[PDB]
């Protein structure tokens, strides 16, 4: 488990929220997510953000994908400050922002290799230069999937592969 | 009143000086510091984080640009071969200049210690094999074949058994340099239905005894708009 | 001292030239004997890349202020240079009532004199500044030759800033390609270059 | 004779700068100083003074100026009927600039605090109903109904037990804003003999934890002769 | 400082320009060298609303006097600036024994200098100054050039003047219609305005 | 009770004057009164007010006010430093000096609401820049009395209302 | 060396002005002062009379 930054979410809608299952395939470049745009829609939550005037919250991800000794790849998981379905990336060698792929383990991240395991698990704080903003016209981070290692398998395996989101809200406030 | 005399520094403006001088603004109060996570205080803080070293600086094309982050292990090579070779220095051009290491000693002129390169096999879980990581010191040269390098510092790498491993580089100096070389020991060995060829992906970062001194900000071909 | 070079007091610690405004006797750069100019770090060409490798930061500054004749010469001449805060009006001519406001600081001095040198604290509504925004003004400095008629020499002003007590977090990787615009990311995607140099084969030094 | 350097800030006038300079009549006695009662020494003492806030500012002629200081209730109107709305910002233009607070916080640029808000029935003594005061939130956009205006922070104001009510506004901030609206929950009950329309008079100040900062004189309408 | 700008020492705190006298070389504005001007805090323009704030005051004052050419230039020069204080005569020609009488300060100072300045003591005879009597004298500045003949540039002297150790008693309503005079509260009843702006109806933002 | 910026009377005719009494109409606009020329006409306070050179003195005020059921107003009463029966306002607004009178509650000040109550009092210390001077020359402060309400009835009721002052000299020395 | 930096009152010359100015004559010696009757050293004491 990776807590980022040294530190915990503290104070200053409390269940597992599966998102969906990405395909991931030989030919896949990677995928993003803006927090907490991706849960401004769904539950309970998705009430409260855009009910309310101020906000303040941290997360814990999860990310599994389940396949056979018979594949192999390799993935970098990362959250990077400043829908539910996500975002492809066009040019993942810039990040599309212009900034190097091979430096992005200054952040709170963790790898998934086949061959050794198959879950990541991420703990965010609360991040801002204000104490309260606004969930609906700020985003605080992101995250980043990629495949630094593609897909292989032989022909008659199964040739996509599962790969599921799970987040939990944790120490929230409203007002 | 009180004698002074006016010493030959006096009306001149060095540009590296500190001082205190007027603040146009009195009595106007700033907005107080909350707490902020992942505070950075120091460079050298930065340089001991492993970041991923591009040994594969081949393609130069726009679509094969993250083929640059891996390089292949695969079946059809022989035993005794050799399969890629790097230097040890971290402020030249080269597979170091991906690497935060080399991006921030970039900004300096000297630089002294010791470094680490770590290096993860990301085949399947059903291929084994073993591999022979050799360190040449500065001044010798490359090693003609796997049985001169291997009379000297080196490390069995085995495949089936552990999927990660580390080698400590000792003190590089001095703004030649070592070399680092990947023999194969044995074949690639895989099961039916497996694929035959995987990929390994090096990272590297400094220890904690690195240092840096004598400022320089280079002209950095980043030019702005 | 056994790295004290590399913190970030050190990493961020000269005076450089931003900004260089020119007050000519003739033409049409500025007409008239004043110029405006909007406070902004990364007039220096090194200074965006460096501050971009951080998220939040905070400091103060310290501004100089040297002033010559195109050709270099030193002539009797008396300017104003004021310092107008963010959100407050800025003057429009020389005849403004905002270069007689006594809530924008002035500081009068002659040409024969050392350079004039003034400190700006840190001045956001925030608790730091920031340069990536998902989803930072520090003042204006106006320069006037003093008098009612036109001055009789031409003259360029030059502005140095040095930052002080910096502190910075939240690290991030450094700039990869060419910019395009400012306080904007974008880049030339039909032109993407390699972070370093290249090789012909893996096995050959 | 003492060494002395002459660092680059010495032959200037700043115009907000302090020292001590020299006296031009030295042993020359002033008047001693009295007591005089009413010392104000900081100037968040008179931003906490209740004064008239001008709700009713329609009408522009000489003859009707005082007419901008009261807001009537009749008995020709509905129940569920809007009355008035108004604002929560003291220092934009509007009802706000009549009262002292909001003509201090013109020599400013940022502030942040509570106010409160008090309104007084000048009705006769035979006269009875009820009023609804809301208050909407920054974002929030002006309800449609007076039902709809029940659902949040409001408070019923009776006129037969009670002449005054206060109504505290939370946290206004940084130099859009909430929202104040008066419905009718009942209509206007009176007896024979007694008139049919009354007025009320809204007083405005602010709290204790209201602060300004960043002086700046305004370049004021009210211009010398 | 958490609340120490709303000070009353810090509401009157900066040098503003208050006073500007001009010293031509031909023409009919002041023919010989000389120049009196009386002391009032009211010369700058946001001043008088800013005191009739309150009913009584006292302070003490420092003056600071910066002078030029028209155009800006700095010429070798020498001026007298003398003091005058309240009950003393006043010059009337250049040759007036006033210039010379010894209970009248004087600051001889040359044109390529820094400012000269000077502090002014609390001088009313009661205990503090009113600014509305139902029923203030602080001095005044002579300004001259030294010699028997008349110098050979034109000058323009500038006068600026802050505040301090302010204390103040009883709180008034501030003004709100334009002046017409001075030390009169007189307003133009033809035309009355009110204190903010209007809208169209009660029940719309 | 109004005790003047919170300071009593005090040394450095001890009598009640019932002065007059005022009539408010429909169409009133207010009314002042200048303190001590109110007063340096009748009695023994006006013969020591021209025969002495110095004076120094603090009063206390009460104005009020009597209405049935079926009337209603209101007045402000306040007291602002620097005859018998008065003058009226032109230009209520502006108070006749070019201030707002919504922030004439900076001052002394009390209501009068004739729906709650009908008598205001309010006491002044004595206020100068100097410790004694004269009555005839220097006027301390005056007296305003500003109906913001308007009064109203029913044809029928009485259609004036009297208003009337009394007041008290406190605390008087004459040198 | 000791930095300074020359405020705005410098190079004046204010005529009720009170320092210590340099004594052209150093090494001399006055002559001592004797008692004489009849020493004023203020003024309010001829007021009195």
């Amino acid at each position: 488990i990776i807590v980022g930054y040294g530190e915990w979410p503290s104070y200053c809608v409390n269940r597992f929220y599966t998102l969906d299952t990405k395909l991931w395939e030989k030919s896949s470049k990677g995928w993003y997510w803006k927090f907490p745009d991706v849960l401004t829609e769904t539950g309970v939550f998705g009430q409260n953000a855009q009910f309310h005037y101020l906000y303040r919250s941290g997360f814990c991800i999860h990310v599994q994908c389940n396949a056979s000794k018979f594949h192999q790849g390799a993935l970098l998981v990362a959250v990077l400050p400043e829908g539910a379905d996500g975002f492809e990336l066009q040019h993942p060698y810039v990040l599309d922002a212009g900034i190097p792929i091979s430096q992005l383990t200054v952040c709170p991240h963790q790898w998934i290799n086949l061959r050794t395991n198959n879950c990541a698990t991420i703990i965010v704080p609360y991040i801002n230069a204000l104490p309260f903003d606004s969930a609906l016209n700020h985003c605080n981070f992101g995250l980043l999937v990629v495949p630094i290692s593609p897909l292989d398998y032989d022909q008659g395996a199964t040739p996509v592969i599962p790969i599921t989101i799970t987040l939990a809200p944790m120490c929230s406030e409203f007002a | 009143g009180f004698p002074t005399e006016l010493k030959p520094g006096t009306n001149q403006f060095l540009t590296t000086d500190d001082g205190v001088s007027a603040p146009i603004l009195p009595n106007f109060h700033p907005t107080p510091c909350i707490h902020i996570p992942g505070e950075v205080r120091n460079l050298l803080e930065l340089c001991q984080v492993e970041t991923i070293l591009e040994v594969n600086n081949v393609p130069t094309n726009a679509t094969s640009l993250m083929e640059r982050l891996r390089f292949p292990v695969s079946a059809q090579a022989g035993k005794g071969e050799l399969c890629a070779v790097f230097r040890a220095d971290p402020g030249r051009n080269g597979p170091w200049q991906s690497t935060l290491l080399g991006q921030l000693c970039g900004y300096y002129t000297q630089w002294s210690g010791s470094l680490e390169v770590t290096f993860m096999f990301t085949g399947s879980f059903m291929a084994t094999g073993k591999m022979l990581i050799a360190y040449t010191p500065p001044g010798g040269p490359l090693p003609k074949d796997r049985a001169t390098a291997m009379l000297g510092t080196h490390v069995i790498w085995d495949f089936g058994l552990q999927s990660s491993v580390t080698l400590v580089i000792p003190w590089i100096s001095n703004t030649t340099t070592g070399l680092v070389s990947i023999w194969y020991q044995t074949n690639y060995v895989v099961p039916i239905g497996a694929p035959n060829t995987a990929y390994i992906i090096a990272l590297a970062a400094a220890q904690k005894n690195f240092t840096m001194k004598l400022c320089k900000d280079a002209s950095d071909i980043l030019q702005t708009g | 001292h056994s790295t004290a070079e590399t913190t970030l007091d050190s990493f961020f610690s000269r005076a450089g030239l931003v900004g260089e405004i020119d007050l000519p006797l003739k033409g049409t750069t500025n007409p008239n004997g004043y110029a405006n100019w909007d406070i902004d770090i990364t007039g220096y060409a090194q200074m965006r890349r460096k501050v971009e490798l951080f998220t939040y930061m905070r400091f103060d500054a310290e501004f100089t202020f040297v002033a010559c004749t195109p050709t270099g010469e030193v002539v009797p001449q008396l300017l104003q240079y004021m310092f107008v805060p963010p959100g407050a009006p800025k003057p429009d001519s020389r005849e403004s009532l905002a270069w007689q406001t006594a809530t924008n600081p002035s500081v009068f001095v002659k040409l024969s004199d050392p350079p004039a040198q003034v400190s700006v604290p840190f001045m956001s509504p925030a608790s730091a500044y920031q340069w990536f925004y998902d989803g930072n003004m520090m003042g204006t400095f106006s320069v006037r030759t003093v008098g009612t008629s036109k001055s009789k020499y031409p003259l360029v002003v030059r502005i140095y800033m040095r930052m002080k007590h910096v502190r910075a977090w939240i690290p991030r990787p450094m700039r990869n390609q060419n910019y395009l615009f400012k306080a904007n990311p974008n880049y030339a995607g039909n032109s993407i270059k390699p972070t370093g140099t290249s090789r012909t084969a893996i096995t050959t030094l």
